[PDB]
């Protein structure tokens, strides 16, 4: 029998979480590249604000990578109850 | 995803674990509830989730061929010796790749659903492969895992 | 300055979790194996309650895990953000 | 986990970012505005985490020793190149490392804070390399954390 093994691992509310988030990963990575490498004079302010921009969307790209992760461990979860009737 | 006939059976079965009333339809409700028995808090938006990933027609619950279609598409498994040692792990106080006997049988008679002190023996009586006292919990997983 | 740099990655109510959840991950993973490998005739329904009983500590062992993770990555936001100011 | 003097200053400033109403300490409540205006959604419990592992004295909230000895643990960054290229992967439709400078345009122009069609232009202009319309999004990203 199966024994001890387990399912093997690896929305539209999440989908458009992700599409926003990374476009503003694209839009800050640009705008800090900008203002860090590509100007004569930097601006510490203009700086700062994109760098804030930028965490928060690498962070919302987490943030639903690890709900992703949660829901598909709830889905195996699932599937394992299922397969102890194969027993 | 190509499942034998045995198995459609056997998931029939499973499938009267989630459909709690019987009623031919797994909802999200009934969903909640086999989640929360097996430990698990699933939210409202995550059960949703879960039913929409294999709700084929979008009536919003799930019937048998959604959920044996979408067994197939997971039947693969993996074996879990790491993750039974990361368990083991937990109660290893010192870190040292050994947990004694004496805590061993203190863990299993104090915390989860427990064993009984003469179940304990008989487990203590495999896992201590060389009789002294210590249970070495990465040799005894991969003994059970073999 | 730090650029597109963030920080590096890697309670009680989540502890009695674990301990509770480990120790019944012992407790099935050994009941699995003895009805499985240490009895002259197996009895599967016992095999099958145990699988049960298995598979749910084992789930809540990654739950208790993908929670410690989602927390550390609150908090790395947090320290993102206040490392903005070194800019 | 040893701190600057002026590291020390500017985390100071940090700290008002937190305490919103600038009585000198961080509460749950504080720390949930904050972490929804950069869209995340604790839970309350996930948010008195947060707090009990920086809150030394168990008073219930943080204060800026427990701020900044807490900064002090996790000063070590590291570079976010495969997490750009993720995020530029999201818009490879054909996943074939390619997004095309009109796709980009379309992107930049519809989505997230958006940037002006000027903006975009100068974005382009640098991520097309080979001025053939199209960004080897892999490339791009790597120039920009090189
Ligand atoms: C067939 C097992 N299963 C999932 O994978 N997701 C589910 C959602 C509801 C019920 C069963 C599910
Ligand atoms: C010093 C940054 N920080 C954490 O690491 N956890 C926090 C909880 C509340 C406020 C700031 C926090
Ligand atoms: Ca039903
Ligand atoms: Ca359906
Ligand atoms: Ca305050
Ligand atoms: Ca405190």
């Amino acid at each position: 029998g199966r024994k001890l093994e387990l399912t093997k691992a690896e929305d539209t509310q999440l989908t458009k979480r992700v599409k926003n988030a990374a476009a503003n990963v694209l839009r800050e990575t640009w705008l800090i590249y900008k203002n860090t490498k590509l100007v004569k004079k930097i601006d510490h302010a203009k700086v700062r604000k994109h760098q804030r921009k930028f965490l928060q969307a690498i962070h919302q790209l987490r943030s639903v990578k690890m709900e992703q992760r949660k829901l598909n461990d709830q889905a195996n979860t699932l599937v394992d109850l299922a397969k102890t009737q194969l027993e | 995803d190509q499942l034998t006939e045995e198995q459609i059976a056997e998931f029939k079965e499973a499938f009267s674990l989630f459909d709690k009333d019987g009623d031919g339809t797994i909802t999200t409700k009934e969903l909640g509830t086999v989640m929360r028995s097996l430990g698990q808090n699933p939210t409202e938006a995550e059960l949703q989730d879960m039913i929409n990933e294999v709700d084929a027609d979008g009536n919003g619950t799930i019937d048998f061929p959604e959920f044996l279609t979408m067994m197939a598409r997971k039947m693969k498994d993996t074996d879990s010796e790491e993750e039974i040692r990361e368990a083991f792990r937990v109660f290893d106080k010192d870190g040292n790749g050994y947990i004694s006997a004496a805590e061993l049988r203190h863990v299993m008679t104090n915390l989860g659903e427990k064993l009984t002190d003469e179940e304990v023996d008989e487990m203590i009586r495999e896992a201590d492969i060389d009789g002294d006292g210590q249970v070495n919990y990465e040799e005894f997983v991969q003994m059970m895992t073999a």
